[PDB]
């Protein structure tokens, strides 16, 4: 009866919830060309919402 | 009216709690505890299977018929002097216990620990007084065997092959009222709100009802291991597997151990977890020291509890204690339930996370409390992550039907299950490549693992979501299903090769 | 006449009861328990391994000799007031105990629970006077350091290097000849009707035998490694295993903790399944509230002990108790023994599954534990029939020529072992594919999830023969066989074409 | 004077013993103790992760500030009265603490055997005189909220927005300089010969230290899995994991239970080997007996002692108790590290030797005991031995670039991580065929396996290093690895046969 | 010495202890074809000598 | 910082540091040709210094 929302999004989604949409947060969950992932927190609340 | 019952109980019961009586309540109570529709009897799978031997005290209502034989017409008095030489422990066991002691509960006085007892007996009296079983300036002497095995309060004789019963839920019930309906009121206090489990599930009202219509339970032609799973799933029907018989003895069922047996292992390790966190090693070896016959209430005061056990954290609500222990469900153990994970972030859960950390700062601050539950529900995630990729992979394989046997070897599952991808029925039913090999690595990574994990997080063992348990298994079930995956590609590749030289 | 020792034992002894005196009873027994043929020494395998460092304690008879410093000759005296510095915890155990203690015990009143004690003190005292060893007028003063290591009731000096022994279970026999007696007779009432195992085993009396007699044991260069398996199996050779040195406490060895060392783990998981199970998680709860002290014949009526434990259960047969622990055994242990499963309905097995229910019954009705006892045979029959679906596979492959390296890098197993298929000596020995993966795995399945799964049907534990011990393992095993296989029939095809090809 | 302080602690302080005062002792400890160069702080790698909110718990140093609400102001009293009704159980424990009642220990007499305490007291106070803490006439009061949370023996108002902290080691002592300094020589003991781990490693004192020196630790974005390693290695920073907050009992601290949360698991089973020892079941069987609030060096005698337990054996050194529990260390858990193997027969190795024998004559003979520890020595290298075996095998592969997916995807380690064959980063991150499956079982089997091997070994568990673990588990992941190899071997022939066909 | 038997053929045997010959039981150990086997009892009965 | 000598030459030496030069003793590791390997104590020994 939920949209499904993968983990690493909800993660992303609960990093950014006390910020602003332009600050930029480390994933929790994805490491890309060894280093971690950066997201940005409008990106991701934009994908919940 | 009972006090700690909730309103959607006598709502559900079409009751008014302003004036409905013990008599009634138990009624509506027992119509709904009986009733198939609302879970009593085999259950919509009924067709697929037949009790064993065990089944009649598993499910007496659905079961039980006294034996053949003694052929015996027995009085009160009887029961207990024939049943000293045929099960002598459980008359000792009895004759140690408080139902067979009531007038020492009687002549309890008000500065002992133990004097809630005493207004416990005279609810007890007034239930049975409203229901016409005792006279209203009677006292009950005993519940004795004939009272919980034939009738309650009964004055005549008894037909062994006739008039025996295993006592269930309803029968401890009609003199416990309250801590009958506090359980069952888990059929309305656990509603999801998205039907992520069905409306009362899990609960200890519905754990037989929740076994018998799992299909692999009902579909599987192995019974005696089937049983294995009943022994673990009959609260709905007795009442005695945290206080057992014949003791009942309160204290007991306030030990973690109590809940041991059913509460562990490779799907949820919740003893495992507890015991080994700082709270259960404390539990360990504070235990002589803690009085365990006072209330839960009184536990941290007058019982000199001072770390927290499985039935002070879960029978805990905004301040109270109840038999219902459904209150404060968010995860409910298995963190890939669709929807779970979406749920954590609503007010529904954010409501029940207040008042989990009301629980936790009996002793912590609300800022500690808040900083490890984050913990907790983030660690979770971190978990059904790495699960959820190497799923995708597997499940990859699965649409492309190139899982090994997939098109050659996967016979169906026994009826009235259906066949499909990493279900439940694979952990207990196997036949042939279904399931396949990757295909069950990936189930149990969920299944177990990443359920180990949250456990380990929720009961406070760090080692039981890093090390030993959770993170570690899980990501070898990763690199195994990565090599796998791999190793079918490059063969796959070179197969490729040799019908293109045919 | 020792009247708890079986007739069987005094005819293998060629003695008759009624006339044999308490002499004449201990040199019987000890010429069988010494004598090589019976399974004294290194036994047959001796040849192939020499003891280490700690051997001499685990079988001093076969190695011990005193050491040869302190160069010291000692009175009795002298022995506690040296060691008092040297040894100091086994002074002070020692001290506290009742072999330091018979005054104590001749004081006993006849209304204390403990009072046959002080018929066993009278009984020893009896034994000594017929050995020679106490004055017909003499009481026996004390237990003390040099009558064990030394000689009873020693009256004279010692020398330090030549006359200290390790006592082994004659010395203690010398006394407790009744005990020593009990033990010793698992050798002539444990004969199985088809010799599904070697006559006298399993048992405590020849535990050692069994583990000297075990071809790899005796094989594998890894001394350090084989002696863990020796420590497990010492029980033929000293009598401390249950109630250890120095305090020799009985009370001790009827605690379940006292067997978990020996039984528990990944092929024998007793020690798990039973403190897992609703009886050994009461024992816990309860055990501040037992009377250990008492002796097990009132264990549930003195003691107050309300639920059953390992020394209850398995030393109770037909209303005595005995050190004799074989008479009730129909399984084993191990479901795949040729044999055992089919022997299973014999009327010997009935007859052993009737002294079980007497046990049971001491608490619960007959038809409750005749129904459990069903389940836990029908269960361990599923269990079996499991494994052999997975047997047939790769012994198939086994026979076909076809497991990984077979042909190409199965080296030999050390001397004297024999090649074969999934033999006990590839859990403890590996090189090269000797044995390949599919191999130990089903070997495995059999050893150790087949078995854990029927220890936990036996000792009542549902999630340890269901989801985490039992079931699910062999699940798992037989789903990694089943796809192992297909990927390898798969790759001989692919292989037959490239062949075609060339 | 300390005179429980090695001589290298004062050298490595510039102290001298003879001369420091207590307030000089401990200036230069916590000099050391708060300083980058020595750990303190976020370490080599702290630009590569941020704290969460529980870690203002596990490092307060670093990241405690006081919450923001409640803005009061406060004195001693009122710390008292609102948090008896905002952490309840924490004034309950604390009222009942040592720390709330010195005036108990003040009356204690001399034949009382916690008559120790008072000795303590007075050093306490001596030490804070000296720190001018104290009046030199004035009595220690109490050891309230405000005094570990403030400031000690603070006199007046705290603002709880500003004044507010979390005790650490340095908090502790202030007024417990000795156990301080104990605890703080491990960074002066602890050097390896050889540098076969940094200088006052493995430790205590530097637990939190390596644990964010940690590559793994530092680069993972899992932070809440990072953070239940963090739980476990806090020791340096805080003082309450043995001995846990609020009651802080020294009673408590000496049972094996205190220790168990960290010193368990899938590579250091310590808890898990000792409890099925002799050794643990015996401290089970008889934790009802003996006087846990005797010191250590009082426990055999006072007591009533007569197992061994972590705290006694570990502390020990020459016949007396410190904090400090490094000085025997010789194998360090690992077997596998680089020069540990090799440096077993040093003369350094073997004094550390001789220390523990010294340890385990409180009860075994010394010829008993060095058996027993030859045992221990050999069994480790030969489960050393067995993994070399498998390693070269699949470190070839790695040589050779013929690991699945190594040349084709096998992505990089999170920064600052720097990509290896078997590196302990690929026991907590994986992506891709980054490890390998061959690479990480090779890894477990020396990490997990191998070290559990010994832990059983060195806590006398026979199944811990033969069939449960150590020998059987390495046994399996050396046929798997074999096995493995063959099939990949074979199909390396059979691609190179199709290269050739085209 | 015993002549070896099955397990399955253990378990149908005990199932059929106490039947007619011409009574059918289901497997405790057999799918096939989405089903449990079914076991003719006099067969099984007949299995054992 | 110490030269690396396998965990078998580390037995082998233990098994020998009591032993004349020319003695034999069993391996405690290996087993070549269903035998327990022998080792020489000179050529142990020798190997360690
Ligand atoms: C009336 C005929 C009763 C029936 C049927 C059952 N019980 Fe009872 N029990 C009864 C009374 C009056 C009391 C004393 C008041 C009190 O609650 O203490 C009890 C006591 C218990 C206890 C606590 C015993 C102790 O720890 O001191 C338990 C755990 C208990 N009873 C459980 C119980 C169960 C499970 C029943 C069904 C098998 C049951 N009782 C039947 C009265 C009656
Ligand atoms: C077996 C006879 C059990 C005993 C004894 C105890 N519990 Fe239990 N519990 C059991 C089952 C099979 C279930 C699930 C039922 C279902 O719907 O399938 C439960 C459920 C719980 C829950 C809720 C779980 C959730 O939401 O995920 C809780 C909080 C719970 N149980 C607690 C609990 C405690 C504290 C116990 C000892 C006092 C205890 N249970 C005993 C099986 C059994
Ligand atoms: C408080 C300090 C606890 C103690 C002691 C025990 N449990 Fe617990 N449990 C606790 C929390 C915080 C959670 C997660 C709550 C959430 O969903 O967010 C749990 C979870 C469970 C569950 C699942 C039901 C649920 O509430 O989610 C079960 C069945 C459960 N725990 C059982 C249990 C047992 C058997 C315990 C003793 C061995 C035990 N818990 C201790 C908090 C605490
Ligand atoms: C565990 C498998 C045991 C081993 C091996 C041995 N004994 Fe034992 N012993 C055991 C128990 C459980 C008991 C209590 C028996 C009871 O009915 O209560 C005992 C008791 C004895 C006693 C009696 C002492 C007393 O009760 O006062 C003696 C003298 C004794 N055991 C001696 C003995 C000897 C000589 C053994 C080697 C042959 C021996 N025991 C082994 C458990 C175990
Ligand atoms: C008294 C406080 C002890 C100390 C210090 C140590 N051990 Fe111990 N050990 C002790 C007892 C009371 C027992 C049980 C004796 C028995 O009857 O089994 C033991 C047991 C052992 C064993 C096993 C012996 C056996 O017969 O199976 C071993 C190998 C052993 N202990 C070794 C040992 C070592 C090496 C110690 C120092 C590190 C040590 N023990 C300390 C009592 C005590
Ligand atoms: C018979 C009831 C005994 C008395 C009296 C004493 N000891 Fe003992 N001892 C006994 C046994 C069964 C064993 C184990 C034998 C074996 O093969 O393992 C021992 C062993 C010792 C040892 C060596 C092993 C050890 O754990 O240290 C010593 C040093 C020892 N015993 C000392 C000792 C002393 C000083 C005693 C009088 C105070 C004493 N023993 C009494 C049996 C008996
Ligand atoms: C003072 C010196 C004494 C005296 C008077 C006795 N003993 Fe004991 N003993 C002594 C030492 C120093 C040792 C250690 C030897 C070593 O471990 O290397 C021992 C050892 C024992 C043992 C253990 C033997 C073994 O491990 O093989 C026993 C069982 C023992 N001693 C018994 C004993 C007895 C019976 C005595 C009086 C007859 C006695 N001792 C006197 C030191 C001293
Ligand atoms: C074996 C075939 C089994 C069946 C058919 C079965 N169980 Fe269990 N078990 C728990 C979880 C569940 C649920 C989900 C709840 C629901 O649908 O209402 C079902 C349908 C089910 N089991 C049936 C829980 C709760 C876990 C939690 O924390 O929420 C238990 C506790 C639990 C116990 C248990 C045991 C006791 C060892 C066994 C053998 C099984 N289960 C086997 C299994
Ligand atoms: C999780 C990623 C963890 C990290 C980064 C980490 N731990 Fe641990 N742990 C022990 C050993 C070590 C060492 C070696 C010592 C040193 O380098 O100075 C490091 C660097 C480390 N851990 C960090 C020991 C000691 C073993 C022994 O007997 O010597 C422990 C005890 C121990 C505990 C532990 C826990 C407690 C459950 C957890 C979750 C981890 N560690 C995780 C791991």
């Amino acid at each position: 009866s939920l949209a499904p929302i993968s983990a690493k999004d909800m993660l992303d989604y609960l990093a950014c919830k006390d910020k602003k949409p332009t600050d930029v947060v480390k994933s929790h969950t994805e490491v890309e060309n060894g280093k971690i992932v950066r997201v940005k927190c409008g990106d991701i609340v934009a994908l919940v919402q | 009216d009972i006090s700690t019952v909730p309103d959607e109980t006598y709502d559900a019961l079409k009751l008014d709690r302003g004036k409905a009586t013990p008599k009634e309540t138990y009624e509506a109570l027992v119509k709904r505890y009986k009733d198939p529709a609302h879970g009593a009897g085999k259950g919509t799978m009924g067709d697929y299977w037949e009790p064993i031997a065990i089944s009649i005290y598993m499910d007496p209502n659905t079961f039980y018929k006294p034996p053949v034989s003694p052929k015996e017409v027995a009085e009160r008095k009887d029961c207990v002097e024939c049943h000293s030489d045929e099960t002598p422990v459980w008359v000792r066991a009895w004759k140690r216990s408080t139902h067979a002691n009531l007038d020492k509960i009687r002549n309890l006085k008000s500065d002992d620990p133990l004097y809630y007892k005493k207004g416990k007996l005279e609810e007890v009296e007034n239930n049975l007084r409203s229901m016409g079983k005792l006279g209203e300036k009677e006292t009950l002497k005993e519940v004795g065997c004939i009272d919980c095995h034939v009738d309650v309060n009964k004055k005549d004789k008894a037909d062994h092959t006739k008039d025996i019963r295993m006592p269930t839920a309803d029968t401890c019930g009609t003199c416990h009222l309250r801590e009958f309906a506090e359980r069952e009121s888990e059929r309305d206090t656990m509603v999801w709100p998205n039907g992520q489990w069905p409306a009362g599930r899990p609960s200890h009202a519905l754990d037989y009802t929740a076994n018998i219509e799992t299909t692999v339970w009902a579909a599987m032609p192995q019974r005696e291991v089937a049983e294995g799973c009943t022994m673990c799933h009959t609260n709905q029907n007795k009442c005695d597997n945290c206080h057992t018989r014949h003791e009942f003895s309160a204290a007991e069922s306030r030990k973690p151990e109590a809940c041991a047996t059913c509460h562990s292992g490779v799907d949820h390790n919740n003893w495992e977890a507890y015991t080994m966190s700082k709270h259960g090693k404390l539990a360990e070896m504070n235990r002589d020291k803690w009085n365990w016959e006072v209330r839960l209430k009184d536990a941290f005061s007058k019982g000199g509890q001072n770390a927290p056990t499985c039935a002070a954290c879960h029978m805990e609500y905004e301040g109270e204690y109840t038999h219902n222990i459904t209150r404060k469900t968010r995860w409910a153990n298995y963190p890939f339930v669709p929807g779970i994970a979406e749920n954590i972030t609503s007010d529904w859960s954010e409501a029940r996370l207040d008042s989990w950390v009301l629980t936790c700062t009996q002793c912590h601050s609300e800022r500690f409390a808040r900083s490890y539950l984050d913990l907790m529900d983030k660690g979770t995630l971190e978990g059904l992550a790495k699960y959820q990729e190497a799923n995708a992979i597997v499940h990859k394989m699965y649409e492309d039907g190139t899982l090994t046997g997939q098109k050659t070897n996967r016979p169906n599952p026994p009826e009235p299950e259906k066949p499909g991808f990493g279900i439940f029925t694979q952990l207990f039913w196997s036949k042939g490549n279904n399931p396949a090999s990757l295909e069950l690595k990936v189930l149990e990574m969920a299944e177990n693992n990443l359920a180990k994990m949250h456990v380990g997080l929720a009961h406070v063992n760090p080692g039981g979501w890093t090390y030993t348990e959770g993170w570690g298994p899980m990501n070898r079930a990763y690199v195994e299903i990565q090599d796998e995956y791999t190793k079918m590609q490059e063969l796959s590749a070179l197969q490729a090769r040799v019908n293109k030289l045919e």
